[PDB]
């Protein structure tokens, strides 16, 4: 934080309609940026679309993709076979502690971390017999260890840099959470307490339970996505019926000025 | 490797009998990425549904929302309907509106 991280996937046997390649572009956790093999093109996502952009921005972004996207799909042909595979990527960057750029070049294949990518000496590498092989094949594709280097040691952080220039308002966004705290009956003798967060940005937030004042853990919680990329959570606790008015919740987020105490509804 | 979806079910804001809102199915912790998902009203189909791009975490896991605009009333009731490989038969999750 704040990284700008793609997140790319292909697979050997995409469902009909669907692509085998696409790609989605984060800012920290929003995302920026949408691309598909079927459509071609690097789309901006959400409030990125009104962003003021140096020109052809979107062309750079769609140039890159299109070229991964033939670089993944290539890594099924060197591993042979039926499959089915799915190739992930996680590429990009950070600024670190003295301003400085730190990449992320990992690579998973069918749910599990095989390949990564060494900055140092430009290579692909991995123990697995598969990341051997992909390495092996891209590793000898005309200049795509230089592409990679180039693409993370330059063109992520220049990215980076631009959009916390020019988007700086959007990712200092804080919106603070609508809250509810209901009970529902349970098992005989007890209820669920639920303390729900709802449309808040950013994503950091604590829930906690308070009863008759005192810390009463945090129960158990959850967290998800709105579609306008906003956030909700909920954390909820089984405590003795009839004792439910004792409980309270409380919400530190950073769109409040300090923590908000929530009273049973 | 494969791994079975977490499913959850909230509305965008908090739900309020006659409002017009937003229903999220969020599908998350998945893997191989091919999913179905399906929103029910009172366990018939809902047709106008949208959904996010299919995204992972740091662990490699595929996550993805469905959604589709709504008015909750008192007795309407809702659900999320998930198939996937890792699923003997369709998960059905009913909406808790406190959640
Ligand atoms: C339908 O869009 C979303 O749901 C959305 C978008 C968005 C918002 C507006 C336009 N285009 C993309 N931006 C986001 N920023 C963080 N979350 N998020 C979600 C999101 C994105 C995913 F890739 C997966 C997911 F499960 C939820
Ligand atoms: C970080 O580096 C950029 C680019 O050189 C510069 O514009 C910015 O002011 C730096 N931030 C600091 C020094 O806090």
């Amino acid at each position: 934080h704040l990284s700008l991280l793609y997140h790319l996937t292909a697979v050997s046997s995409p469902a009909p309609g669907t692509p085998a390649f696409w790609v989605s572009g984060w800012l920290g956790p929003q995302q920026y940026l949408s691309y598909n093999s079927l459509r071609g093109e690097a789309e901006p996502c959400g409030a990125w679309v009104w962003e003021n952009q140096v020109s052809w921005y979107w062309e750079k972004e769609t140039t890159d993709l299109r070229i991964k996207e033939k670089l993944f799909l290539e890594a099924f042909k060197a591993l042979g076979g039926k499959g089915p595979y799915t190739l992930q990527g996680l590429l990009g960057c950070e600024l670190g502690p003295d301003n400085t750029s730190v990449p992320t070049a990992k690579f998973a294949l069918n749910g599990e971390e095989f390949m990564n990518f060494d900055l140092k000496q430009g290579t692909w590498g991995g123990d697995w017999p598969e990341a051997l092989a992909i390495s092996q094949r891209w590793q000898q594709q005309d200049k795509a260890a230089n592409k990679e280097l180039t693409f993370l040691l330059f063109s992520c952080p220049h990215r980076l840099r631009e959009h916390l220039e020019r988007g700086r308002g959007n990712l200092e966004w804080k919106e603070p959470p609508s809250m509810r705290l209901k009970a529902r009956p349970s098992s005989p003798g007890f209820s669920v307490l639920t303390c729900s967060a709802f449309s808040f940005y950013p994503p950091e937030l604590q829930l906690r339970f308070l009863r008759n004042g005192l810390a009463a853990g945090t129960g158990q919680g959850d967290f998800g996505p709105n579609s306008d990329g906003s956030f909700h959570a909920s954390s909820s606790l089984t405590v003795k019926s009839g004792d439910e008015h004792h409980y309270c919740c409380i919400v530190q987020h950073a769109g409040l000025a300090q923590p908000l105490r929530v009273e049973l509804e | 490797i494969q791994r079975t979806p977490k499913i959850q079910v909230y509305s965008r804001h908090p739900a309020e009998n006659g409002k017009s809102n937003f229903l999220n199915c969020y599908v998350s912790g998945f893997h191989p990425s091919d999913i179905e998902v399906d929103l029910l009203k009172n366990g018939e189909r809902i047709e106008k549904v949208e959904h996010s791009d299919l995204s992972f975490s740091k662990d490699w896991s595929f996550y993805l929302l469905y959604y589709t605009e709504f008015t909750p009333t008192e007795k309407d009731e809702y659900a999320c309907r998930v198939n996937h490989v890792t699923l003997s038969q369709p998960k059905i999750v009913k909406w808790d509106r406190d959640m």
